[PDB]
């Protein structure tokens, strides 16, 4: 998931 | 004077022309619906940071972030049109993330019958705002309302206070501030709704583009679309 990946950043 | 919640929303705010020269260049570097995907997937971008960067938000845990996003990302980018159009727009004209200043007829012809529709219900939200001196204090309220939904987790109890505490925030500013204008709180809050259901039928209509495959490469947008 890209939209995870941004919020774990 | 202006709540302390408040002014706490507003530090979130993005810095207004680097958000503008960011997507300006991306469009720089495809039909004009397409270039449309491209602006819309890169202000999810920006929506997923303001967020990201927001006091309350960033203490849910990653998966309590996502379904709220998930389940408001396309009411936020209606609601960021719609002020945008409140505060720099003008009649007959409609302005884009990018600063943009296009004719309405030229952009409705490129929009096709179904979109012109949702914008023109849109441009209606715009003119009732503006007649109800709709500011930037009373517009940052709105977003965290539409973000903390609790329509939609394992802190629920931090996205109900935060509801609660907006509200309070948002009615305390309106009667402070525009007391002449009469339950302005309660008109404002009437808007959320409408919007909702302009962004519900606006995803659909997408959501039918990208099955019959005319949205390009948008892994973000396409992304939330799914969700
Ligand atoms: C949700 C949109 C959209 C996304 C993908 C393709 C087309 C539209 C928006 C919302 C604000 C802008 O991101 C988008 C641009 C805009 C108006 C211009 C449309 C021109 C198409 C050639 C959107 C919008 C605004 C109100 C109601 C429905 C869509």
């Amino acid at each position: 998931s890209l939209l995870k990946k941004l919020l774990l950043a | 004077s202006i709540p302390h919640l408040i002014l706490e929303l507003l530090k979130c705010e993005p810095d207004e022309p680097q958000v503008q020269a960011k997507i300006m260049a991306y469009l720089q570097q495809l039909s004009t619906f397409g270039l449309m995907c491209k602006m819309a997937d890169q202000t999810l971008f920006s929506i997923v940071e303001w967020a990201r960067s927001s006091i309350f938000f960033r203490e849910l845990k990653v998966d309590d972030q996502m379904k709220l996003l998930q389940n408001c990302w396309s009411e936020l980018l209606i609601l960021d049109h719609i002020y945008r159009q409140v505060v720099h727009g003008k009649e007959g004209s409609i302005f884009l993330v990018t600063g943009q200043q296009v004719d309405y007829s030229i952009i409705a012809s490129q929009a096709g019958a179904t979109l012109n529709n949702l914008m023109s219900h849109a441009q209606e939200l715009v003119a009732k705002l503006r007649s109800l001196q709709f500011d930037q204090r009373e517009f940052v309220c709105l977003k965290f309302l539409v973000l903390f939904s609790l329509d939609v987790l394992e802190n629920f109890q931090l996205v109900e206070g935060v509801q609660e505490q907006v509200n309070a925030a948002l009615l305390d500013y309106t009667m402070c501030n525009y007391p002449q204008q009469t339950e302005k709180f309660g008109q404002l809050l009437l808007r959320l709704p409408e919007i909702r259901a302009i962004s519900m039928q606006a995803e659909e209509y997408l959501y039918y583009k990208h099955l019959n495959g005319d949205v390009p490469y948008n892994n973000l947008l396409i992304e939330m679309l799914h969700a």
